[PDB]
């Protein structure tokens, strides 16, 4: 029931920072930066 | 200790049924304020403080 409401409420949430995972021979992988 | 142990384990298990709840408290990101803040808004009222 309310686990909508407060999921909805997270997505809506959202100088942003994120950080890189993975990285290899040119593939770089970033979590992070929900608004790129 | 026991309403802890009971809390803990409705929390799991609301966990494991909310499957997207589940996703957005374990993301990785390394924010926590909106996470802290999802949380509290589905459950700070509900559970004890411990």
């Amino acid at each position: 029931a309310d686990i909508e409401g407060a999921i909805e409420d997270y997505v809506s949430s959202f100088e942003e920072i994120g950080t890189v995972i993975d990285a290899g021979d040119g593939i770089a992988h970033v979590e992070g930066l929900p608004s790129v | 200790l026991t309403n802890l142990a009971d809390e803990l384990a409705s929390v799991a298990k609301l966990l494991l049924s909310e499957t997207a709840l589940n996703k957005h408290l374990a993301e990785p990101t390394d924010d926590s304020a909106p996470k802290v803040r999802l949380l509290e808004r589905l459950l700070s009222d509900k559970v004890s403080a411990t």
